[PDB]
């Protein structure tokens, strides 16, 4: 993960806002798999009862 | 221009719960901190190497 | 803190989803219970429940 905060104050002005107020956090992630053996995956599709 | 003159200086460090219970009498009102959740995520001023 | 406690929590269940979801996709050996064949085919009702 990527976690950035941004507080509100000293970081967060700008021209548009000159009164530091606003702030945020935001958290990212890259992902991916890759598959070798394929037929080791064994699956079974059933009806489940209520 | 001074550092004898200076007033105050104020330092932030990380330290966990292990280290102020070494010394017991020197600490108090250590409950009311919320050890199980806190982070340092939610202090951006801090510059460390920690993840 | 809650804030941001319940915002790490969404994104590691979000990976895991994600994670046995392309699991499922790329399953190499399949079974469909009963005379069924796909996924249309799959049926509670019938002489062969699946």
């Amino acid at each position: 993960f990527t976690v950035m905060t941004k507080m509100p104050g000293k970081e967060t002005a700008d021209r548009n806002d000159p009164y530091g107020e606003t702030g945020f956090s935001s958290i990212k992630w890259y992902y991916g798999i890759l598959v070798k053996r394929p037929e080791r995956l064994a699956l079974i599709k059933t009806v489940a009862p209520l | 221009g001074d550092i004898n003159k200076a007033m105050f200086a104020i330092v932030s460090f990380e330290t966990c719960k292990a280290d102020l219970l070494k010394e017991k009498d020197r600490y108090h009102n250590l409950n009311k901190i919320d050890w199980q959740s806190s982070a340092p995520v939610n202090e951006p001023d801090h510059a460390t190497t920690t993840p | 803190e809650h804030l941001s406690r319940e915002l790490m929590n969404g994104a590691t269940q979000i990976t895991e989803a994600v994670l046995q979801k392309d699991l499922l996709a790329a399953a190499g050996t399949v079974l469909y219970a009963g005379a069924a064949t796909s996924d249309a085919t799959i049926t509670g009702e019938g002489s062969t429940p699946s």
